[PDB]
């Protein structure tokens, strides 16, 4: 019983982690990453001037 | 003599040996199994937070 | 001697006086707690996937 409950807990945690990483791959495509970089650079230049 | 013979036939395991085995088994469960289960409980709580 | 052996073994097997106990009460309590926590983790997982 102790072994079974341990195996169940580990499987649920791995499912949750897999689904998180799949969502992150869908959100940050190379095109978007480039844009996010441009926005950073403008924001960083503003923070520095102010 | 009949009662002593009946005690010897029924004595595997010796009541004192049996009580010792029972006490050892009880200690083993508290030292190994109970903490393992507590660790697993704590891990589950962390996974919830990860959720 | 027989009476003493009987009393010692009985006290060990019947800790709450009324019920034959096969599992360590401390352990039985932990199994229940672990089962309950796993059920909560499974809800959160289903909810996020949904």
């Amino acid at each position: 019983n102790a072994e079974y409950l341990e195996a169940k807990s580990n499987a649920l945690f791995l499912k949750l982690r897999m689904e998180e990483l799949q969502v992150l791959t869908d959100c940050y495509t190379p095109e978007k990453v480039l844009v996010h970089r441009q926005i950073r650079d403008t924001l960083e230049a503003g923070v520095k001037k102010e | 003599s009949k009662t002593q013979r009946a005690l010897q036939k029924n004595t595997n395991p010796d009541t004192d040996a049996l009580l010792k085995s029972l006490s050892d088994h009880y200690s083993l469960e508290l030292d190994e199994m109970v903490p393992k289960m507590q660790r697993l409980i704590q891990q589950c709580e962390k996974h919830q937070e990860y959720g | 001697k027989l009476d003493s052996h009987l009393k010692e073994l009985r006290d060990f097997m019947y800790p709450e006086g009324n019920t034959l106990m096969l599992t360590t009460p401390e352990l039985s309590g932990e199994f229940h707690q672990l089962g309950s926590q796993l059920e909560k983790l499974n809800h959160i997982t289903v909810e996020i996937l949904g």
